[PDB]
Formats: C-alpha cells, sequence, structure tokens
DNA sequence: TCGAGAATCCCGGTGCCGAGGCCGC
DNA sequence: GCGGCCTCGGCACCGGGATTCTCGA
C-alpha cells in the first residue's frame, strides 16, 4: 500500500509459485487464519497477485514487512542467488556473551544507517537459529532499492556469516564491517565459499554433511583400487557445491601459463566422485579437486609449489 | 559434370584418403571492397547459430523485395497461426570473386530492433561451386541468432519457396579443437577475450562442465612451443597443443581432460560451441572463420 | 556328447591347422603396391587349396 | 586326458 | 519383400 | 608397422597354403557311429530350414505377383505417357513451331 | 605382451577381450554379448590397457577388439598405447577396432578417418557402432560374437588369417 | 606442499 | 474447418440424390513421379537431391535420439524412396550417397529390409570405385551377421544384379 | 608525480522458449 | 486420468559497476 512497496510485493509475489503459496504467505503473519478463505489461492496468478495486494491495502503493508516477505521467499527458493561466505574472527578473549538477538538487529542497523543512512533492513530470526538479514541497499541520494537486495544469512553466535553475493558494490565492504561490528568480531574475512547452495555451504563451513562369472574384469585389482580410492576421499553422501569451483592457475608448463579453470556442474561433488570410476580421472583424483569441502574453499587461487 | 561431377565428390568424401587438412592460419582478412563497416560490425560480436544450408533454387539477387514482402507476409501470419523483413546483400563476405555474394535476412519489430538477423554466407566454399549448376545460388552456411521459434519459421519458408534445407551445424569436437587452434596461432594484438575451451566429461549421472581458460598470450606462446612448421598447422600440431592443454590439466587435476570433449572453444577471434549456437565473431577475421564454417557446411551438404 | 566331441574334433582340426600355420610362419626367416598382390594371390590360391578340401 | 570338459564335466565338483 | 521378411524370421 | 604386418601376412598365407596342401582328406578317422545320430540331425535341420525356407519363397512369390501387379500398373502408366508425349511431339511439331514474330504480334 | 597362442584353447572356449579406457560401456557390450545363448563359451575379458597386469591363468586369448570412443581421444592415446604391447603375430586375425560413439558425429573428438586409418594401418577389421544404445548393442554383439568363433576356430571352415582376408 | 605434481 | 458440412441433415435426402444418381517433394505424387522419371534434367534431379540426403540426414540423426518410434516414419519413408526406385527405376543419386555415409556406421539389423533394398538401386559406378566404399561394408557385416542378414544380402546383391 | 573520465574484464539481472501440470471427450 | 490448454525455469544474450590507467588540480 506504498510506492516501492505495494508493486514491490506484486513483484515477490509472481516470484513464488502456486503450489507454495500458502506456505509463505502464512509465515510472514499479515494474512491471519480468517483472510486466507477470502482468496481463492488455486484460480490464477493474476487473481491472487491482485486480491492478495489488496488483502494488504486493507492490512497497509509497509516496506518492513514487505522485505520479510522476500526473506520468506528466499527461504524456500535459497538455491538461487549465488551466496558468498563470510568468515568473522574475534581476537584472544572470551566469545560473545551478548548477542541479543534485539541487541544484534540495533547493532547492525545503526552501523548501515551510519553511513548508508537509506536501507530497509529487515531481520528473520529462522528457528535453525541463524539470523536472515536481508538488506535493500540505496546511498544517501538515493532511495533504497529493493530490486536487488543483499541477503545476509549471518548465523546467530558463528563466525561465518553468509552472504547474497548480489552486485559487490562498494557496500561490500561496509557488509563486512557492518556484520563484524555488529557481532562483537573485529575481522571480516570473505572465506571465498561462493555457491548457489546455501544448503550446502552451510554444510562446508560447518563440516556438517558428513556428521557375470563370464565377465572377467582383467583390471580388477586397479578397479578395486580406484574403488577405494574414491571412498577415501569423497566418504560418504557428498554436498552438491554444484559451484564454479575455480582454479585460478598460475602455473608453469611442465614464465608461468595462466589459467582459469571452473569446473560447473548442477552438482560438483558427487560429479568429481563418479569420475575416477569412469575413467576420466585417475585414482588419486588430485586433491586440489577432492579437498573441496576439507578445506571449506572452492574458488581456488592457486601458484606453483 | 552437372550431377555425376557430384556423385564423384560425394566418392570422393566417403573414401576419406588421408584428411589431415595441413590448414593456413587465419590470414589478416582486410576487409574487402564495400563490407558495409556499420553492417558487419554489427554482425560481428553476436551470436550465430549456425545451420548447414543446401543451395536455393531459383534465387536472384535482385528480387530481394519480393522475397522480403514474401517472408514478412508469412512470418506475421505464423503468429496468426510489427515486423519487417529486411533482405540485405552484404557485398563483400565472400572468399573468391565467383561466390555467392552472402546476403542478410532480419526480422526489424516500430524501431530497428532486429529480432533475428539471419545470415547466408559462401566463402571461400568453391568445393560446392563447381559441382552445382547455375540455377542454384548455394549458400552453405545460415547463421540465425534470432529465436530458434523464429529460426523454425524462416527456415521453413525457405523450404517452401527455395527448396532448400537447413540441417543444424554441429562442429564435432575435432573441428572444435581445430578451430581453437588456428585462432590462438593468428597474428592478433590486443587480445580481446582469454582463449577459454569449455569440456564436458561424459558422465552418466552427472554433466560436468570445465573452463579450460587460458591467458590469451600464454596459449600464443604454448601454441609457438608445438608450431614448427609456419604457414600451415597440421593435424599433429594442433593435436599436439591440444595434448599440451592435456597434460597441463591431468597435470593438475589428475583428471583426463582427453576422454571428454569440446563443447565451447572461445578464443580472441571467434567463440566457437559445439550444439550450433557456435559462432560469435569477435575479430574481424570473420572471412576465415566463415571459411572454415563454410568448408565444414560442405561437409555436411556434402 | 558325440555331437560335441564332434564339434571338438572339428574346432581342434582348425586349432592345430592354425597352430602349424604359425610355427611353419615362425619356420621361415616389399612393393606395397604388390605386397598387397603377392598377398591376393594366395587368399586365391589358398582359396583353391581349400575350397577343393572342403569339397573333398 | 582333455582336461576340458570330459574331466571337468565328469569331476563336476 | 524377402528382405521385410527376412527382418521377421531374425526376430521369430 | 603397415609393411612389417605385410610381411607377416605373406608369410602366414604361404605357411597356410601349404599346409592346407598337406591336409589330404581325411575321412579314414571319420566317425565310430552308424552316421544315424548325424544323418538324423541333418534331415532334421533340413527340416528346420525347408519349413523356414518355403516361409520365405512363398513371401518371394507373394512379392513377385504383388509387383507384378505394380509393375504392370507402372508399364501401363508409362505406355500411356508414351503415346502422349509421342503425339505430343508429333503435334507440337509443326503447329507451334511455324510460329513468326510479325505474326505473334500480328495476334496481339 | 600378449600373444595369440600363447596359452592353450579350452572346447568351446572363445576368449575375447574389449579394450576401452571408459567401462562401463565395456560392460554393457560384454552384457550383450553373452545376452544371446550362443553354442559357445564365451569368458569374456575386459580391460583398459593392453599391458594387462601380468596375472597366470589367463586362457588363450581369441580375440582383442579394441573399444576407441570416438568421442574421447583419450580412447585412442590410450588404445595407440596399449597397440604397442600386442604381439604382431596377433594383429593378423584376432584384433577388431571398435568405434563407438560414431554416428552420432557431435561429439567426436575424433574424425572417424584416424580410427580407419589407425585400423588401416594395423591392418585389423574396425566395425562401427554406437555401444551406448542397446540396439546397435545386440547386433554389434552378435557381430563380435560370430568373428569370435571365427578367430577361436569354432566354425571349422576359417582361420582368424582367413578372416582378415575377408575384411579388407 | 601445495601438491602441484 | 475442412468442408466439414452441415447438409447432413438434408443428407437424408441427398444421400436418397445419390443413391437416384447411381439408380436412376514428389515422392510421394506418383502421378508427378512420371515427369520426373521422364526428365533426367540438371536443376531438377538436383532439386531432389538435396531434399532427399537432408531428409535421409535430419531423418536418420532422429534415430539417435528415439531409434524406436522414429524406426517406423523412416522404415515407411525409405520404403516410399524404395517404391519411388523401383518405378522410376535408376537409384536416386542420394540413395547411394547416403549409402556410403551410413553404411559403415550401420548395424545388422537396423532397417536392414529397406537398407539393403537401397543397395539394389545403386548407380553402376565401376565396381572399382564402389567396391571399397560399399562392397568392403556390405563384406564387414556380411560375415559378422547371421543368415538371416547373409541371405539379405546376397537378395540385396541379386536385386542389384539385375538392377545392373 | 595525481584526480576525474572512459572502457572494458568479471558476472549478473534480464529475456524467452521446452518441460511439467492441468482441465473435456 | 487424458486433449489442448497453460505456466516456471535452465540457458543465454545484452546492460551498468568498479578496476585500469590514462590525464588534469
Amino acid at each position: 500500500m506504498d510506492e516501492t512497496v505495494a508493486e514491490f510485493i506484486k513483484r515477490t509475489i509472481l516470484k513464488i509459485p502456486m503450489n507454495e503459496l500458502t506456505t509463505i504467505l502464512k509465515a510472514w503473519d499479515f494474512l491471519s487464519e480468517n483472510q486466507l478463505q477470502t482468496v481463492n489461492f488455486r484460480q490464477r496468478k493474476e487473481s491472487v497477485v491482485q486480491h492478495l495486494i489488496h488483502l494488504c491495502e486493507e492490512k497497509r503493508a509497509s516496506i518492513s514487512d514487505a522485505a520479510l516477505l522476500d526473506i520468506i521467499y528466499m527461504q524456500f527458493h535459497q538455491h538461487q542467488k549465488v551466496w558468498e561466505v563470510f568468515q568473522m574472527s574475534k581476537g584472544p578473549g572470551e566469545d560473545v556473551d551478548l548477542f541479543d538477538m534485539k541487541q544484534f538487529k540495533n547493532s547492525f542497523k545503526k552501523i548501515l544507517q551510519r553511513a548508508l543512512k537509506n536501507v530497509t533492513v529487515s531481520f528473520r530470526e529462522t528457528e535453525e537459529n541463524a539470523v536472515w538479514i536481508r538488506i535493500a541497499w540505496g546511498t544517501q541520494y538515493t532511495k533504497p532499492n529493493q530490486y536487488k537486495p543483499t541477503y545476509v544469512v549471518y548465523y546467530s553466535q558463528t563466525p561465518y556469516a553468509f552472504t547474497s553475493s548480489s552486485m559487490l558494490r562498494r557496500n561490500t565492504p561496509l557488509l563486512g564491517q557492518a556484520l563484524t561490528i555488529a557481532s562483537k568480531h573485529h575481522q571480516i574475512v570473505k572465506m571465498d565459499l561462493r555457491s548457489r547452495y546455501l544448503d550446502s555451504l552451510k554444510a562446508i563451513v560447518f563440516k556438517q554433511y558428513n556428521q557375470d562369472s563370464r565377465i572377467i574384469h582383467e583390471n580388477i585389482v586397479e578397479k578395486e583400487r580406484v574403488q577405494r580410492i574414491t571412498q577415501e576421499t569423497f566418504g560418504d553422501y557428498p554436498q552438491p557445491q554444484l559451484e564454479f569451483a575455480q582454479y585460478k592457475l598460475e602455473t608453469k608448463f611442465k614464465e608461468p601459463l595462466r589459467c582459469l579453470i571452473k569446473f560447473s556442474s548442477p552438482h560438483l561433488l558427487e560429479a568429481l566422485k563418479s569420475l575416477a570410476p569412469a575413467g576420466i580421472a585417475d585414482a588419486p583424483l588430485s586433491p586440489l579437486l577432492t579437498c573441496i569441502p576439507n578445506k571449506r574453499m572452492n574458488y581456488f587461487k592457486i601458484r606453483d609449489k | 559434370t552437372p550431377l555425376q561431377k557430384r556423385l564423384e565428390s560425394v566418392r570422393k568424401q566417403s573414401s576419406f584418403i588421408l584428411t589431415p587438412p595441413r590448414r593456413k592460419i587465419p590470414q589478416c582478412s582486410q576487409l574487402q571492397e564495400d563490407v558495409d563497416p556499420q553492417k558487419v560490425a554489427f554482425l560481428l560480436h553476436k551470436q550465430w547459430t549456425l545451420y548447414s544450408l543446401t543451395p536455393l533454387y531459383k534465387f536472384s539477387y535482385s528480387n530481394l523485395k519480393e522475397y522480403s514482402r514474401l517472408l514478412n507476409a508469412f512470418i506475421v501470419a505464423e503468429k496468426q497461426k510489427n515486423i519487417k523483413v529486411i533482405f540485405s546483400t552484404l557485398l563483400g563476405m565472400k572468399g573468391t570473386q565467383r561466390d555467392p555474394e552472402a546476403f542478410l535476412v532480419q526480422i526489424v519489430s516500430r524501431e530497428g530492433k532486429v529480432l533475428w538477423t539471419g545470415w547466408f554466407c559462401c566463402v571461400f566454399g568453391d568445393s560446392l561451386l563447381e559441382t552445382v549448376s547455375e540455377d542454384f545460388t548455394c549458400l552453405p552456411l545460415f547463421l540465425a541468432n534470432g529465436a530458434e521459434s523464429n529460426t523454425a519459421i524462416i527456415g521453413t519458408w525457405f523450404q517452401k519457396t527455395f527448396d532448400c534445407y537447413f540441417s543444424p551445424l554441429a562442429i564435432n569436437a575435432f573441428n572444435l579443437s581445430w578451430m581453437a587452434a588456428m585462432w590462438t596461432a593468428c597474428k592478433m594484438d590486443h587480445y580481446v577475450a582469454t582463449t577459454e575451451f569449455l569440456w564436458s566429461v561424459p558422465c552418466s549421472p552427472q554433466s560436468l562442465d570445465i573452463s579450460f581458460a587460458i591467458h590469451p598470450e600464454d596459449a600464443k606462446a604454448l601454441w609457438d612451443s608445438v608450431h614448427k612448421t609456419p604457414g600451415e598447422v597440421t593435424q599433429e600440431e594442433v593435436d599436439l597443443f591440444m595434448d599440451c592443454l592435456y597434460s597441463h590439466f591431468h597435470r593438475h587435476f589428475k583428471i583426463h581432460l582427453s576422454a571428454t570433449r569440446l563443447v565451447r572453444v572461445s578464443t580472441s577471434v571467434a567463440s566457437a560451441h559445439t550444439d550450433g549456437k557456435i559462432k560469435i565473431l569477435c575479430h574481424k577475421y570473420l572471412i576465415g572463420v566463415l571459411a572454415y564454417l563454410t568448408e565444414l557446411a560442405i561437409f555436411q551438404i556434402e | 556328447r558325440m555331437t560335441l566331441l564332434l564339434r571338438l574334433r572339428a574346432q581342434t582340426k582348425q586349432q592345430l591347422l592354425e597352430y602349424k600355420s604359425m610355427v611353419d610362419a615362425s619356420e621361415e626367416k616389399k612393393q606395397i603396391e604388390a605386397k598387397i598382390e603377392d598377398l591376393e594371390n594366395e587368399i586365391e590360391e589358398v582359396k583353391v587349396a581349400f575350397e577343393i578340401k572342403k569339397l573333398a | 586326458k582333455s582336461f576340458s570338459t570330459l574331466f571337468l564335466e565328469t569331476v563336476k565338483r | 519383400g524377402v528382405l521385410a521378411h527376412l527382418e521377421r524370421l531374425e526376430t521369430q | 608397422a603397415q609393411l612389417s604386418l605385410l610381411i607377416m601376412q605373406v608369410k602366414c598365407l604361404t605357411a597356410e597354403l601349404s599346409q592346407w596342401q598337406k591336409k589330404t582328406p581325411e575321412t579314414i578317422p571319420l566317425t565310430e557311429d552308424v552316421l544315424i545320430t548325424l544323418g538324423k540331425e541333418e534331415f532334421q535341420k533340413l527340416r528346420q530350414d525347408l519349413e523356414m525356407v518355403l516361409s520365405t519363397k512363398e513371401s518371394k512369390n507373394e512379392k513377385l505377383k504383388e509387383d507384378l501387379e505394380r509393375e504392370q500398373r507402372w508399364l501401363d502408366e508409362q505406355q500411356q505417357i508414351m503415346e502422349s508425349l509421342n503425339v505430343l511431339h508429333s503435334e507440337l511439331k509443326n503447329k507451334v513451331e511455324t510460329f513468326s514474330e510479325s505474326r505473334i504480334f500480328n495476334e496481339l | 605382451v600378449l600373444r595369440p597362442l600363447d596359452k592353450l584353447p579350452g572346447l568351446n572356449t572363445a576368449t575375447i577381450l574389449l579394450v576401452g579406457t571408459e567401462d562401463a560401456l565395456l560392460q554393457q557390450l560384454a552384457d550383450s554379448m553373452l545376452k544371446e545363448d550362443c553354442a559357445s563359451e564365451l569368458k569374456v575379458h575386459l580391460a583398459k590397457s593392453l599391458p594387462l597386469p601380468s596375472s597366470v591363468n589367463r586362457p588363450r586369448i581369441d580375440l582383442i577388439v579394441f573399444v576407441v570412443n570416438l568421442h574421447s581421444k583419450y580412447s585412442l592415446q590410450n588404445t595407440e598405447e596399449s597397440l604397442r604391447h600386442v604381439d604382431a603375430s596377433f594383429f593378423l586375425g584376432k584384433v577388431c577396432f571398435l568405434a563407438t560413439g560414431a554416428g552420432r558425429e557431435s561429439h567426436c573428438s575424433i574424425h572417424r578417418h584416424t580410427v580407419v586409418k589407425l585400423a588401416h594401418t594395423y591392418q585389423s577389421p574396425l566395425l562401427y557402432c554406437d555401444l551406448e544404445v542397446e540396439g546397435f548393442r545386440a547386433t554389434m554383439a552378435q557381430r563380435l560374437v560370430r568373428v569370435l568363433q571365427i578367430c577361436a576356430g569354432h566354425v571349422p571352415g576359417v582361420s582368424a588369417l582367413n578372416l582378415l582376408s575377408l575384411l579388407r | 606442499e601445495f601438491i602441484i605434481d | 474447418i475442412y468442408f466439414k458440412n452441415s447438409e447432413n441433415l438434408w443428407k437424408t435426402a441427398l444421400l436418397a440424390v445419390k443413391q437416384r444418381n447411381r439408380g436412376p517433394s514428389v515422392l510421394n505424387n506418383s502421378l508427378l513421379l512420371h515427369y520426373i522419371n521422364c526428365v533426367r534434367d540438371e536443376p531438377v534431379l538436383l532439386r531432389f537431391y538435396y531434399w532427399l540426403s537432408q531428409t535421409l540426414q535430419e531423418e536418420c540423426i532422429w534415430y539417435k535420439v528415439n531409434n524406436y518410434e522414429h524406426g517406423k516414419e523412416f522404415t515407411n519413408f525409405l520404403d516410399t524412396i524404395i517404391r519411388a526406385e523401383c518405378f522410376l527405376q535408376e537409384g536416386f543419386y542420394s540413395c547411394e550417397a547416403f549409402l556410403y555415409k551410413s553404411l559403415p556406421l550401420w548395424d545388422g539389423l537396423c532397417c536392414r529390409s529397406q537398407f539393403l533394398q537401397l543397395v539394389s538401386w545403386i548407380p553402376f559406378s565401376s565396381f572399382s570405385e564402389v567396391k571399397p566404399l560399399l562392397f568392403d561394408h556390405l563384406a564387414q557385416l556380411f560375415f559378422t551377421s547371421t543368415i538371416y542378414f547373409k541371405c539379405s544380402v546376397l537378395q540385396s546383391l541379386k536385386e542389384l544384379l539385375q538392377n545392373w
């Protein structure tokens, strides 16, 4: 029920698919149980995106909760808008005895509006104990832009704070700065982990993923070996990186020979696992390629050694 | 002579007699005669989806307005099932003087929003001219870039009026590696883009793709390592360039790139895919890149 | 069984045929345009040597 | 003679 | 023909 | 290896032809059986292909009768277009060939 | 180094040894080559490269078909590397060059002339197919198994030596 | 080392 | 739509009227196939060669995606090609040109009944330029396939002998 | 030497055609 | 639960932001 708010809600309501209309509209709380029956969710897309936004016209929707709608949309569509991983680092001392979600919301919004005075920061403390910050940016010269927001999934007391790599503007060093000063840390470092599957980045940065008689195969002693070495490097249930696992090679050919390798698969760490047994790869499959989760890194910048 | 010459050509091609085409490094093709600088420059950095086009029966480079109207009235009728069609002879996209002049087919929508911009060219394609009669103006190459829907409509119109048939030209990874090698062998300066080779491993469950993007000057110095005979690149030299890539990739990641297939070879000269959406023409070597592309289209036609 | 022992006789009268041919080739110790010509004039002459043999 | 089958079939095991 | 037939004794 | 394999090929064809000529037809050890086992096997295989070859040579004259009808129809349509094209050649001869340019202007 | 007659034959055992870098496709071809209940024992062997780690008791190998996956230049660099460990008396009849992936002609990292030149410069049959599809496998399997009975001598009129005189 | 072998 | 009439109610009387009157690019054109049969002209045997080559290529690449359901229109289109050649009586110059291209890649039974009738209509070449190109493959599959393909070749070459 | 302007490498944020779903006969 | 209907979405081609690096305060 406002400029860049009502039509913003319209643009985020045609984004959400028809199946999970109830799921996202129930969680953002503006449509109570009585309001759900008024609109027939099963009829049409333009019908619902017109009646629902009217149901907020009577509900006088504001950007503070319109952005929360976008948050809840992305919580089920986090597998888009490839995510950078920021890693905080406190120095020597005790941990953050005060991460009050109210205090963190204050210490983040205050620092962000200290310089980026026109931003619509909207938090959503999820049930997995990970505040799902969404930031619509805009300098003092412009209104906060909700067209391209920068969602930041900060796990509540974790040194790691995922970030939607939207545009990587001059706010990115302020995104990390506000993040590391709201949560009582000192150094913000981009881990350089950049994947589209946040549910896999969560696994990686937390190490949370692993916790006939006639056909005489003459190279059976080699197939057994290659299967063995592909089970002590890729143990069980690898997580889908699905990311351009770059290897910006700077090595001499055996002065350097610059390369910018980009492994690109819908499911990378499983694609590598089925390489050596398929004959494409050697059995010891180059730890540069096996230690993507073990190093918690895929955007490599290797050199010679 | 009118057909039997083509039958003997088919015999020679199917014979497969010692093929390795030692190819001349694409020479700097100073833009011949007119070659409308605005038009050609507009035609360079556009991702042409190649097709193989059989010779057009009863075509003439005088009746461009009649074909323009006949096709415009057909495209908008396929919308019944706002658009202007401008056939435009390019006047310079030809290898030898006897080649048919390349001509465009642009779906111009109000303003000059060229939706489709078709392109038929026959450059250095004198393996088809000397085998087809005079009535056919043969342009083996067809270049789409517009949506596949409009291409699959203008192709139908061309089949209906000219008896020409569009097989989607698919550059096999062998020809792709060849062109990836002769384009890092060129004598260009100020390399526009890195020499990227998009591999795609043949895994059954998963579809991992590799972008072995080399620094364009670094690949030129790697090519000079395997380049010994000047003037012409051989199949062994191309294979040694590709094997130096293989022995710099399997060296690093222990996965045999030679066990994979090229899908796209981006180069400062011209990007080139496999599945058809192939020829981006970054530099003005397009009379040589198009020479290779037409020579490949003959392979599919003949 | 006899049919199976017959398939064996036959198979062995040809496996020893191959064995004897190879050991005779090992016992022994150019114009490729005619190297296939003095390759062809046996594949016609062994052919008349064994089509009559099979025919007998 | 003939380990083959005339032995192996007869010594089926 | 005896070719279309010879393709159905290959099966049958 | 092409030449190194052609030389061993001629060397092996020589051995095989010198060994085939050594092979006298060995009918002396032929078979201790009365050959009823092999006989009533060979006639039974004959029974296996004789039904299998009558089934093919019945389709042969099936397709030959069908094609006799088809090519008789083709010959009929061919003699028709033959007599028609011959009479067209004779008629178009010295009927439209006797066309003057000034007469063509007078008809206009 | 493999030799044709290094071991003694069995009775109806026709031991073919597939050669190809990709091994799932080799397994599929072996499955199709044993799907038909032929009249010969068919101890099919698989491999990746001709060194063939030296394990005694390996039967008299009667055929080596070099499955050259035309989609991958590795399958030739691992065949041409493995072609140097075959006895020269093995290349006469008991060697075939399967070229899987031919016909698709869009994934071919290898021009089919190159496999033609390789299979002609080694004087051995070259049988195109597309092993990925059972429709072209369950007919190439019955071609490799009838070449098998020729090289293994099971057809009592034709040797492996007579075979290449037919497929030239 | 940085296993560049 | 397409001559869907509404005179069916009148076609009680109009069916009585029928009873009353009773009482009181070129392959699928048999009437036009006779033209191409009679013109051995250059721009028509080439207007037709280029269609056959690009129909036996595109629709045979169609095998590489279905190979089962596309294997019935291709069979029924190769049957029309075969019939057109049996009528017109000279092998289409794309029929051989497709055969040399697709014989080495060919299996034993993939459209065997159609491929080995195409071999029959192959423009007599030299048997020195057609032998290595085709007959060296109709021996590469002849000696490796069963009897039921073997009999389908000496029959195929039997008809080839008559057509030569 | 340094500060604003332009171009262009790196990757979006968009455009747009197959795939999956879905409602009469 | 199918017939001609329709709607998301991977891939991909075209449009601005910050790094290069040249020039002015």
